[PDB]
């Protein structure tokens, strides 16, 4: 076997309300 | 199989536990989604798979 | 270990296994690396491809068997998983059972 | 170094023996040659080293 897994999480390429 | 007496070996973080997209603070989840096309942040977190 | 086939003893002590995954193995040849963290050694040899720091391997076909056990009386591929169950073979010279 | 000098073994050290796979296919004589159809017969263990990867005959 082998390991190491990682995971990532309308028009116009962005819009967000991501803050603390 | 998995039975009591296995707690001292356990304390596992990013080997087992909740997925990468749920560990994070909820605001950094949003930021990451919007910007992952010019600026990755997917490989900066390790996703446990059990 | 130097010169001739078969088995000689050990058993090894103490504690810790958990979150263990496979075993992977290949045969190398004592070549370029004298050891890491050193330089200009009399242990330094050759200059060709290093199969230890490159994904090259070429002696990965010189194996007859590779018994893996535990404890000293537990055989890990046990439960009759295989048709020769007490060892994994890799090549069989002279086959009469059609395995 | 050298091998002749001072210190010599004792009567000590238990060696514990492992699971150990079975081994068989025994046959020997001092006027024979381990002839099981051929004197050099490749297959694991005993006698003296092989170097041939002989496989099934017709």
């Amino acid at each position: 076997d082998i390991n190491f897994s990682s995971l990532a999480p309308f028009m116009g390429t962005w819009s967000d309300i991501g803050t603390s | 199989m998995a039975t009591p007496s296995m707690l001292p070996q356990w304390a596992y973080m990013h080997i087992a536990g909740q997925d990468a997209s749920e560990y994070l603070s909820p605001g950094l989840v949003q930021f990451a989604r919007a910007t992952d096309t010019y600026f990755s942040l997917g490989n900066k977190f390790r996703n446990p798979t059990v | 270990i130097p010169a001739n086939a078969t088995n000689v003893p050990i058993s090894i002590p103490s504690r810790n296994w958990a979150a263990f995954r496979g075993w992977s193995f290949t045969r190398l040849k004592t070549k370029e690396t004298p050891s890491l963290g050193s330089g200009f050694d009399p242990y330094f040899v050759y200059s060709g491809s290093i199969p230890y720091l490159d994904g090259t391997f070429y002696l990965n076909h010189t194996f007859k068997k590779v018994s893996i056990t535990f404890d000293s009386s537990v055989s890990w591929p046990g439960n009759d998983r295989l048709l020769t169950p007490n060892e994994f073979e890799i090549k069989r010279t002279v086959d009469g059972e059609g395995y | 170094m050298s091998g002749s000098g001072s210190f010599e073994g004792g009567v000590f050290s238990p060696y514990l023996t492992g699971r150990l796979p079975s081994w068989a296919g025994v046959r020997q004589n001092v006027m024979g040659s381990t002839v099981d159809g051929r004197p050099v017969q490749p297959a694991n263990s005993s006698t003296l080293t092989y170097a041939t990867l002989s496989s099934s005959s017709v």
